[PDB]
């Protein structure tokens, strides 16, 4: 068994993290106090759930997590919430004043004065690991701490943990729930300095989660709670292979191998189905084919975009519940004949399939209804670059007038770091185009 | 614990400040003695942003009262909530400023500013994490204008990395005390351009017209003008005084509203505004159509004469947040030729569950519009009509000022107008 | 109030569409860089489909199907017909074609020569044509391949219709242009009005050098031909006259002998690529006007020449069609506060 | 349509299906950057004070 440390940075990272460890506990039968009745080895063991939970002598299963925010009001909820007893205080790091949606403020001004403290706390979690795999970093693009401080952390992690892997869960800015005008600036800044330090990143566009919540859950104005309970269902599906017995995506290294054939192109698209409203009278349960086919509808992709007009470099299906391989292949064959699935010539046209018999756990009182089977597809499409195009466009509009730049220069950042970051994205978009178009 | 220190200077400053503290003290459930008697936990969630908590569960506003004559502040001390202010925070002189910017900034004011900073420093040392300051003052008089800007200059020196925010009453010949108000306003606007991060420009003629035309007050008074300012100040600060996500921070509001350092002058707005057919409920569409109506704005500028750099809307009360988003998007989509196309999503919407006193719901408007240059032209034009004849300069030269300084303030503001002009195209 | 932007100033069609929209008083045009729009009249090349459908509250519609270039490209069309089982390589209404890459750059050079040596051996007519996205007509394979190598872009060689259907009097060639509009629901509408772009020169089969009687292009007939405008005005015969001709001369109708096949061909092509370009579950919606070009042989068999994705319209039909584009393509998505001029082509979605 | 590397365990199974074959900054440099931006902040604030001193 090899452990995985999770890092949650900024508000988005903290709240999403809080909603995943709630789900992790419910999935592994852990209670809010950290006790785990089914765990028959008290105070130790190298089980699959131990990759995410350490154990004390008193029998407490403690997440291998760290929560970092430059402002205390969000992490303070964790300290007094339902799962306050899971973490000990050293895991919850909070500052006094935030980054004010200013990448340069999180990275430089405030980041420099707290980075050495975060590393020290992370080192304490590392010293508990007999064979550490890597890190899972949850953050937002648009937030000042989530963008500015995360890139600084990723740089130091690559220095202090060279031979380790790092995966990202990144929240893509969506105006319908965004509280900042300069989020394009922050998103591009943080992608530029993180690109060479992240081995694989899952971008969730708030626009996609927001509309899934209004369409499938009949929520007229979704809250962050709604947005996060849904995000933690997908994240649970991606991290299941690390927390349960299995032979696919068994360690963090396997994500790069199975999903990223070229380093810079490490942003797989995630699709999920089915999302059903608990408030529904009673739904007719979907089949293996029906839910597989749904993986090729933009309406349930974590980022809206048309894979039909891109090219796949790798496709991966993660099923949970009542699924046998025979039914999966029966659906794939059907979808290949009715869908536009174009791989690149230097990749096999196939799918790596993983099946976990335990169906998706649902939070009591949540929005999602219990289903018999669900699938999450991780496909590396060139179509995801549409999100880069959208973002870079907004950057160019503001930067062309130097709007809001004075706030960044005022924190010690040099104006040329803007163009330097935008030029990198220019190269990223071109890479996707070299791989996808003819 | 993100504390804000409040400062009210001069006649206008203290009279508007007092009413402001009277209005929000009601919203947070604080009585005239500082005892909380509200019914909601939301009232206290962020109470320490503007209030200090003494012994006996008393809440004392974190405000300092300043003036060069005792009269106005003597009234505040006798006013409704006068007993709730910290006695040591009354700092005043005896000479006055004679509506003379140079007296409040160079002579009489200099003699008293140090003892004011002694109070500011003492309030700051007790803050867990001080955000910044907010000043209430007029620009047409002597103390709020001359000493007010003097205080700001000295505050930015001792706290160079904190946010400086002001509610500035702009003078108007229609609602005038003296003929030198354009002189005092031009000199202050240069200090504000240089040393503030956010300035809510409140034109006294806008306040007058709204009382006469909209509210149907046959003969407005300063008291009536200050009612509006109170309601607007309460509205523009709802983001700070209650739980929220957007513009909930002074620095975050600046970062989202100020694309260029010098262009931080806002047009505030308020809705509803009804005369006394006052009990009629207001629908969200109506609430939005008014909030964007120029007649509900208090800078006395025409928004359709410029373009919005950024906007901050705050809807208070229990309403359809889905219906709010629909109407806000309808406004931007039905008049998208008045928003700049080089700042995507420059209109941010915030919601508050607690409504103002006596209203089921309301909306407050904060606009960074290039149309504000119309205000700076009025003042500039009135300035030049006198300065070209050197009229009334002797009041100022007698306090040690030279004409060169007036020539500089004149140039500094015409520059500001040119800066607003290049971004309107 | 609906809003739209214009990103193709050279489009004669949507220029009039924009004229009609504003004439209703319920539409308002915006700068070409304003993201808040209901409808985009987008540019031809490099239309930013990735920035569509991301404006909260605004349902956004565009006049171009992303991915239709597969059908509106010479080399792309051929590759689509030989590889799509719905069309099959045995497609009976598309001339035998091959994709030929110049030697300075897969390529079907050898496959083309095989069918050539077969025809040349069987005494059969072996006249071919070469073109690209400058055309050459020859009966010798050496002249066709040498012509493409002198260029630097992909070319296509397809069988030339040696026995075209000629209009009398004049003994002259022609081609039929039919406008087809596909709306956001993917209903296929065929404009009731077509145009015959006819040649004013007597067809001469013993001289493929003088390409004035073989090429029915409205520009070549008006520049290199000497009988332009003799028989019909501007070498444009409309369906009313062409129908009366088929009756007096051939004793049949334009509906039976030609239009049935045209509607069958339009269905087969558009229904084929529907899974690839449909915007049924997309965050934005698409419609697009297409221009199909057909040939007719002396047997009254219809052949497909190409599809145009940004076609112009006949002068006499700009009002009827453009008003129709607003009724079925724009108002059907943004209504305003007959006897349709289209022929719906029902199909199994 | 080929299935390869089928692994079965109590809590699930995983396999692979092939439809078709194919055709950093050191610690020294980071500290300088953090101090470089801090040096440009000190300078900018000194100019502010120098300005306010005049
Ligand atoms: N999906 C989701 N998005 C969130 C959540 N919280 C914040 N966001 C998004 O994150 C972006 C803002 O970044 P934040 O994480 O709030 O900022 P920060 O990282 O705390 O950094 P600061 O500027 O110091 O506050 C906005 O686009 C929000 O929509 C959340 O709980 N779930
Ligand atoms: N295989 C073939 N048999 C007979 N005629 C042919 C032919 N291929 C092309 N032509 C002639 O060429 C003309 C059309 O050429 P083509 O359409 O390939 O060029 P183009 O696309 O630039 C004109 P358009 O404006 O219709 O797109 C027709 O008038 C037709 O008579
Ligand atoms: N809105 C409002 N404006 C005022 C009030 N009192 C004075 N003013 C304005 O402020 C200017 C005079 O400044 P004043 O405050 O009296 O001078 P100071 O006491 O030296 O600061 C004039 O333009 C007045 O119109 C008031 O109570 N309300
Ligand atoms: C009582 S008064 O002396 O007649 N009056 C003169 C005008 N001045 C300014 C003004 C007009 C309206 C509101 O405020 C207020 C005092
Ligand atoms: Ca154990
Ligand atoms: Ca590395
Ligand atoms: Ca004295
Ligand atoms: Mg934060
Ligand atoms: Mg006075
Ligand atoms: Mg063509």
């Amino acid at each position: 068994m090899r452990e995985c440390i999770s890092i949650h940075v900024g508000q988005a990272g903290v709240q999403i993290g809080n909603a995943c460890w709630e789900l992790y506990c419910l999935e592994h039968g852990i209670q809010p106090d950290g006790q785990m009745p089914s765990d028959k080895t008290i105070g130790g063991g190298d089980d699959s759930f131990n990759t995410f939970f350490s154990e004390t002598g008193a029998g407490k299963h403690v997440p291998r997590a760290v929560f970092v925010d430059l402002e205390p009001t969000v992490i303070d909820e964790v300290r007094t919430g339902t799962y306050r007893q899971l973490f000990h205080p050293e895991q919850l790091i909070t500052g006094k004043e935030d980054a004010a949606n200013n990448y340069a403020r999180g990275h430089y001004t405030i980041g420099k004065e707290i980075i050495d403290l975060v590393l020290d706390r992370i080192r304490k979690l590392a010293d508990q690991c007999t064979g550490l795999q890597g890190f899972l970093v949850f953050h937002s693009f648009g937030g000042g701490t989530g963008s500015g401080f995360t890139s600084l952390l990723m740089e130091r992690l690559s220095v202090d943990y060279g031979k380790k892997s790092k995966l990202e869960f990144s929240i893509y800015p969506a105006p319908q729930v965004s509280t900042a005008v300069v989020e394009p600036y922050n998103s591009i800044l943080t992608t530029h300095t993180t690109l060479e330090h992240s081995d694989c990143a899952f971008m969730v566009d708030n626009e996609a989660i927001y509309d899934i919540c209004r369409r499938n859950l009949d929520i007229e104005r979704p809250t962050y709670t709604n947005l996060n309970r849904l995000i933690s269902q997908i994240v649970s599906s991606i991290t299941a292979s690390l927390r349960f017995d299995g032979a696919l995506n068994v360690d963090l290294t396997e994500f790069q191998t199975n999903l990223v054939p070229y380093p810079r192109i490490h942003f797989p698209l995630a699709t999920y189905a089915p999302v059903i409203s608990a408030e529904k009278a009673y739904h007719e349960q979907l089949s293996v084919a029906e839910i597989t086919n749904a993986c090729f509808e933009p309406a349930n992709q974590m980022v809206k975009c048309d894979p039909r007009h891109g090219k796949y470099m790798a496709c991966c299906l993660l099923y949970r519940g009542d699924v046998v391989p025979k039914d999966v292949n029966a659906a794939i064959a059907t979808i290949k004949t009715k869908r536009s699935i174009q791989f690149v010539d230097w990749c096999p046209t196939g799918f790596k399939v993983g099946i976990n018999y335990q169906p998706p756990t649902v939070v009591p009182g949540g929005d999602l209804a219990k289903v018999q089977r669900a699938v999450c597809m991780l496909s590396n499409t060139t179509a995801i670059a549409e999100a880069w195009a959208r973002l870079d466009h907004k950057f160019d509009l503001m930067y062309a007038k130097r709007a809001f730049v004075h706030w960044y220069v005022g924190e010690g950042m040099e104006e040329g770091e803007f163009s330097e970051a935008r030029e990198d994205m220019a190269a990223l978009e071109k890479d996707y185009e070299e791989v996808g178009v003819d | 614990m993100r504390e804000i220190v409040h400062i009210q200077a001069g006649q206008c400053g203290n009279q508007i400040g007092a009413k402001f503290w009277e209005v929000i003290s009601d919203e947070h459930g604080i009585d005239p003695t500082g005892s909380y008697h509200g019914d909601s936990d939301l009232q206290l969630e962020r109470i320490n942003v503007y209030y200090n908590e003494a012994t006996g569960n008393k809440y004392v506003p974190r405000a300092i009262l300043v003036d060069l004559e005792p009269g106005t502040m003597d009234s505040v001390r006798s006013g409704p909530f006068g007993q709730i202010f910290r006695p040591d925070n009354f700092v005043f002189g005896q000479s006055g400023a004679g509506n003379n910017w140079a007296k409040g900034h160079y002579t009489e004011g200099a003699e008293l500013v140090d003892s004011v900073l002694d109070v500011v420093r003492k309030e700051s040392e007790s803050c867990d994490c001080l955000q910044g300051f907010q000043l209430t003052h007029s620009l047409g008089g002597g103390t709020g204008s001359g000493m007010g800007t003097l205080l700001i200059s000295k505050i930015r020196e001792e706290y160079p990395d904190r946010i400086m925010n002001t509610f500035s009453v702009m003078p108007s010949p229609k609602v005038s005390d003296t003929v030198v108000e354009p002189y005092n306003a031009t000199l202050s606007v240069h200090q504000l351009v240089e040393n503030t991060d956010e300035t809510y420009c409140i034109d006294n003629e806008a306040l007058y017209d709204i009382c006469f035309r909209t509210l149907k007050l046959t003969t407005p008074t300063y008291g009536d003008l200050n009612h509006l300012v109170s309601a607007t100040m309460s509205g523009v600060t709802t983001c700070l005084r209650f739980p929220g996500q957007l513009n909930a921070d002074l620095r975050k509001l600046a970062v989202n509203m100020v694309p260029f350092p010098r262009l931080h002058f806002f047009m505030p707005g308020f809705a509803p505004l009804t005369s006394r057919q006052q009990y009629r409920a207001l629908t969200v569409p109506e609430l939005t159509q008014q909030m964007f109506d120029s007649k509900n704005m208090m800078a006395a500028c025409d928004p359709r004469h410029g373009r919005y750099l950024t906007v901050a809307a705050i809807f208070r009360g229990r309403m359809s947040m889905k219906e709010v988003d629909e109407q806000m998007l309808n406004v931007q989509n039905k008049n998208s030729s008045y928003f700049v196309e080089w700042i995507p999503n420059n209109v941010k919407t915030a919601v508050c569950d607690i409504p103002p006193r006596g209203l089921k719901m309301s909306a407050t408007f904060i606009g960074n519009s290039t149309a504000i240059q119309e205000l700076f032209k009025r003042i500039s034009e009135q300035f030049t009509a006198m300065f070209r004849r050197k009229a009334f300069l002797h009041w100022y030269t007698g306090e040690g000022m030279d004409e060169m300084e007036f020539t500089e303030a004149e140039s500094n503001m015409n520059d500001l107008v040119s800066e607003y002009q290049q971004y309107q195209d | 109030m609906y809003t739209f932007v214009v990103r193709d100033e050279n489009s004669s069609v949507y220029a009039e569409v924009s004229r009609l929209l504003l004439a209703t008083g319920q539409w308002k045009r915006l700068r070409k860089d304003n993201p808040r729009f209901n409808l985009m009249l987008g540019e031809r090349n490099r239309l930013p489909f990735g920035r569509l459908g991301h404006e909260p509250g605004l349902v956004q519609l565009v006049n171009y199907y992303r991915g239709a270039d597969k059908l509106c490209r010479k080399a792309s069309l051929v590759k689509l017909i030989k590889t799509s089982p719905e069309l099959s390589e045995s497609c009976t209404w598309f001339p035998e074609s091959y994709v030929i890459y110049p030697t300075n750059l897969t390529d079907e050079r050898e496959v083309f020569l095989a069918a050539y040596n077969r025809r040349r051996e069987g005494r059969e007519g072996n006249v071919w044509i070469a073109k690209s996205s400058g055309i050459l007509i020859s009966s010798e394979a050496s002249e066709l391949l040498d012509f493409i190598d002198e260029q630097g872009q992909v070319h296509v060689i397809q069988k030339y219709l040696e026995k075209p259907l000629l209009l009398e009097p004049g003994h002259r060639k022609f081609d039929i242009r039919s406008w087809v509009l596909v709306d956001h629901l993917y209903n296929i509408y065929l404009y009731r009005e077509g145009v015959l772009r006819t040649s004013s020169e007597p067809y001469n089969s013993a001289n493929f050098q003088d390409k004035t009687c073989h090429l029915t292009n409205h520009c070549i007939q008006k520049e290199y031909s000497k009988n332009y405008g003799r028989y019909e005005e501007g070498n444009e015969m409309f369906f009313e006259e062409f129908n009366q001709y088929l009756m007096d001369a051939l004793n049949t109708t334009l509906e039976n002998s030609i239009l049935l096949q045209i509607k069958h061909i339009i269905r087969s092509c558009l229904m084929c690529i529907e899974p690839a370009i449909s915007t049924k579950h997309l965050h934005y919606q698409s419609f697009q006007l297409f221009g199909f070009d057909f040939m007719v042989d002396e047997e009254l068999k219809v052949w497909l020449i190409e599809v145009n994705g940004a076609p112009a319209c006949a002068q006499k039909l700009y009002a009827e069609l453009c008003q129709g584009i607003v009724d079925v393509a724009i108002s059907s998505v943004f209504p305003l506060a007959p006897t349709s001029i289209f022929i719906k082509l029902h199909h199994h979605h | 349509m080929e299935v390869i590397e089928l692994n079965k365990c109590t809590s699930g199974q995983s396999f692979e299906v092939i439809l078709k074959p194919p055709s950093d900054p050191s610690l020294e440099e980071i500290q300088k950057k953090l101090e470089a931006a801090e040096e440009r902040r000190k300078y900018q604030e000194a100019e502010l004070l120098k300005h306010l001193a005049e």
